[PDB]
RNA sequence: AAAGAAUUUAAAACAUAUUAGAUUUAUCUGAUGUGUGAGAAUUUCUAGUUAAUCCUUUAAUAAUAAGGCUU
RNA sequence: UGGAAGUAUAAAUCGAAAAGGUGAUAGUAUUCAUCAAAGUCUAAAUAUUACAGGAAAACUGAUAGCAAAGAAGUACUGUGAA
RNA sequence: AGAUUUGAGUAUCGUAAGAGGACUCCCUUAACUUAAGCAUAUCAAUAAGGGAAGGAAGAAAAAAUAACAAUGAUUUCUUAAGUAAUGGCGAAUGAAAAAGAAAAAGACCAAGUUGAUA
């Protein structure tokens, strides 16, 4: 919308809201980050306290699939079932029948320990386990099973 | 089978049996034309294993090329560039001189289709190649289904455009992989394809 | 239920399947060598090898051929193949 | 039969060094238009008996 | 925030606009269209493989892949000189990767060659096949009998290959076979018994025994040369 | 010393034996055969012993080399 | 070249094979995995502001829109490129 | 004399040249500019110079990825991604496998074998 930029409201002042002292020029300390040491040292001191230097190791080629691990929480599990088929389930024990929390079909590799868990048992089904996750699974009455 | 020694003896280039043949055929380049026709290739084995055949239409021509590397033309080695670009030596060409001299055989003769080439010998200043040329309009190789593919169109100066096997490895053609990752399918297509700035209809 | 994804013995339990076919040659190879060896004979680099083996440095066989072929691998087996020559003389 | 002047050489030059490991005689004769007239050709590389 | 913008080359000579759009989806429809008219089974994007992606992030899914094994034909007894004339891909360079693939593509194959309809190569009724059919009839009802048989009672050497199923039906034109042969079933609700041992079963031990064993070779090799 | 069922049918790599051919050279080429590799223990814990022990070089290790982290 | 103890090409020298290449940190060894270079061809999906023929437009409406809405690359200038 | 090899003249039937080069495949070591100076770097396979093509061209059937419950010629689009990496580590430059689609197609020489050989 042209019509509401501020172009139109500067209209018949002269500098266009720039200053007469200090015009409106091409530049205003250089292209782009330019100075980055010299004399804009303390906007990249101020704004980015840690943008010049190196850090880490080099990985030559880094295989970002290697890494790839989505976690969930031990409270975020039944959300995956949802609450109609958690309340179904909500009077069992051991030795009848247990839903089981597929987290690798839903994309969910680790299951991290966080929250509480619904006093039910359940059984979860992951690739890797925190070690307040199986505890809090199995404080509640279920089992942890592994994957892949 | 013949040719499975002729091979094996060709591998053999240091051999004094070698070493004597090369040293009468580079003699003998030196004095006839530069480029010129052979009435058989003097490697049968090589020829034949680049697609030669003892038919009509198919023609050998030897072809000398001064081997080495020369100087940047520039009048008297003067260039008006900063010290990034003031080498006038040590530059290599780009092209190999089989390519080179592909080029300048292809262009010699220009109703001929440069099928391959191969190395004959070389000495302190030339070396000496071998081209296979094939005449497209010859009543045999048009009326072959293996080999009338180079009566095509586009065929016309093959080894002009980067087509012939010595011009190929020239272009970066020697492999596949993330070794040739800019390479792929043309060096000069590949960097136009990856520098598009693709604006899509509706875009944010 | 399912395997681990951790260790040794890692993956889902399937029944994984190849050959390792080796690229050889027939025996006809060794008259063809024998053949063209005869005719052609050795360069100046495997004369040169011959007389260092004869001395008995095996060693500076090896850096010579390592010098002239550019590879651990591929030094060793001319080592080899030329002390063979050097047996059957 | 070997013909003394085939050009390239290289083409017969294994022959004598390959019949002399298989025990094969061999003879080199002059003229390969001479054996070509045998088999009734211009020219004639090897022949053999 | 520090910018990263790379505009300074000329990227006026680089940009690329999408104008043509909206007559991309009409050419490609139209074509893929005149082909199904010319001859339909070409369109039908000849069945592939069930595949599995490579990397553990997505090594739980199914996707199409390229052509099937010359062994999974010989599985499902095809002909791979038959294969490819009645839309089935054959990618000779596909190494078996497991028994599961082997069976489960084995399947796909099978359960395509009952689907299939091939048409007699000559429109006349007396085409060798259709008399060749009618001349071993008899022999295939006394066989189809001692078949349907000791199947009915039981429930090493087999036939090479099987027999195209060739007939003469209305042409039922279908643009794809691998819509009409999924991949993957439904995936239901899975349920399990919990038992006494499954509550006992430490899962993080395991993966830290499994890891600390992997992390000691390099113990055992330093310890064994000393 | 204390808890522990482990998931379920279409299979090739060849470590090889034993034969049917050919070969003399660093000799090879088929097929018959069994296991391998097969599935209807494992972990924790206390006391020893041995070994390894700051992280990485992305298929696994090793001694060299190189790169990280703090000063 | 993003390719970092050398990703690709070329030149000087050197130069293999009872094969071997790759697994991007140089080196040697032992396993493992995966391919089999140094000859050729191959439709379809893709590009297009030469040029020709068409259709459209929240484009310009004779100082605007192509330089050119008339015998416009024309009148006119320059030795000439222009 | 005769049998070959090689090289020429002439005759016949053909073939290349020039125009165009928007898109296509390449050769060549520009500078202005940015770095608030500047010398590596950037501009930049960019401008100019040169060659060669067609209605499309280039590429194309693994000495390819990966380390998986594994894939599987080429090309093009989405994403990966302003990411790994490169860089007076400054200014700045900068991919690819996986994954989702359009389309799908595989065949030959050489070497080897058959030689009352064609």
């Amino acid at each position: 919308a042209t019509r509401f930029r501020q172009t139109r409201r500067r209209r018949g002042h002269v500098s266009m809201g720039y200053g007469r002292i200090g015009k409106h020029r091409k530049q205003r300390g250089g292209r782009g980050n330019a100075g980055g040491q010299h004399h804009r040292k303390t906007w990249f001191t101020t704004f980015h306290p840690d943008y010049f230097g190196k850090h880490g190791m080099r990985v030559f080629h880094l295989k970002a699939n290697k890494y790839y691990c989505p976690s969930i929480n031990v409270d975020s599990l039944w959300s995956l079932v949802g609450k109609d088929v958690q309340a179904q389930y909500k009077n069992a024990k051991v030795g009848e029948e247990v839903p089981v929390i597929d987290c690798v079909k839903h994309g969910y590799f680790k299951v991290l320990g966080k929250g509480f868990l619904p006093k039910q048992p359940v059984i979860v089904r992951a690739r890797y386990f925190s070690e307040k996750a199986q505890q809090k699974i199995k404080a509640v009455g279920g089992a942890c099973e592994l994957t892949a | 089978g013949a040719y499975k020694y002729i091979n094996a003896l060709n591998r053999k280039k240091q051999s004094d049996v070698l070493r004597f043949l090369r040293r009468i055929r580079c003699w003998e380049l030196r004095h006839l034309p530069r480029i010129h026709r052979v009435a058989r290739p003097t490697n049968p084995e090589r020829a034949r294993r680049l697609g030669y055949k003892p038919k009509s239409g198919f023609v050998i021509y030897s072809v000398r090329i001064h081997r080495g590397n020369r100087k940047v033309s520039a009048r008297k080695g003067i260039v008006h560039r900063k010290p990034a670009c003031q080498g006038i030596h040590k530059i290599k060409r780009v092209k190999s001189l089989q390519a080179i001299a592909e080029q300048r055989v292809g262009k010699h003769c220009g109703a001929l289709r440069v099928l391959n080439s191969y190395f004959i010998g070389q000495d302190s200043t030339y070396r000496f190649f071998e081209v296979i040329l094939v005449d497209p309009f010859n009543a045999a190789i048009r009326n072959d289904p293996k080999m009338n593919w180079i009566c095509a169109d586009k065929q016309k100066r093959r080894e002009a455009r980067g087509l012939t096997s010595a011009a190929k490895k020239s272009r970066g053609f020697t492999g596949k992989g993330r070794r040739y990752n800019k390479i792929g399918a043309g060096a000069r297509g590949n960097l136009k394809r990856r520098n598009l700035l693709q604006l899509k209809r509706y875009r944010s | 239920m399912a395997g681990i994804a951790v260790g040794l013995k890692r993956g889902y339990p399937v029944h994984t399947m190849t050959a390792k076919r080796h690229y050889g040659v027939t025996k006809r190879k060794h008259v063809v060598n024998d053949v063209i060896r005869e005719a052609c004979g050795f360069s100046a680099y495997e004369r040169h090898m011959m007389d260092l083996l004869r001395r008995g440095l095996d060693k500076k066989a090896l850096k010579y051929a390592k010098k002239h072929l550019g590879t651990h691998k591929r030094g060793l087996a001319k080592r080899d193949e030329i002390q063979r020559a050097l047996e059957a003389i | 039969v070997i013909a003394h002047d085939v050009e390239p050489l290289e083409m017969v030059v294994y022959l004598p060094y390959l019949c002399k490991k298989l025990q094969v005689p061999y003879c080199i004769v002059k003229g390969k238009a001479r054996l070509g007239q045998l088999i009734h050709r211009s020219t004639a590389a090897v022949v053999a008996v | 925030a520090v910018s990263n913008i790379h505009f300074c080359k000329d990227w006026r000579s680089k940009v690329h606009t999408w104008f043509k759009q909206p007559f991309r989806k009409i050419r490609r429809h139209q074509t893929r269209v005149e082909k199904a008219k010319a001859v339909f089974p070409a369109t039908i994007k000849s069945l592939k493989p069930s595949v599995h992606c490579m990397n553990q992030r997505f090594n739980y899914k199914l996707r199409l892949g390229r052509g099937f094994t010359l062994k999974e034909l010989r599985a499902a007894k095809i002909d791979k000189n038959l294969a490819r004339t009645i839309g089935i891909a054959v990618d000779p360079r596909r190494k078996e990767s497991s028994k599961e693939c082997l069976n489960r593509n084995a399947q796909r194959l099978t359960e395509y060659m009952n689907r299939l309809v091939v048409l007699p190569k000559v429109h006349a009724a007396t085409a060798k096949r259709l008399v060749l059919n009618k001349k071993n009839a008899e022999a295939k009802t006394k066989k189809a009998a001692e078949i349907k048989k000791f199947i009915a009672e039981h429930n090493k050497k087999t036939k090479q290959f099987n027999k195209l199923p060739v007939q003469q039906k209305e042409a039922k034109q279908v643009l794809d076979a691998n819509k009409v042969i999924r991949l993957t079933a439904p995936c239901t609700l899975e349920t399990k018994t919990l038992t006494k041992g499954m509550k006992a079963f430490d899962a993080v031990a395991h993966l830290r025994k499994a890891k600390n064993v992997a992390k000691a070779v390099s113990g055992i090799v330093k310890g064994q040369k000393k």
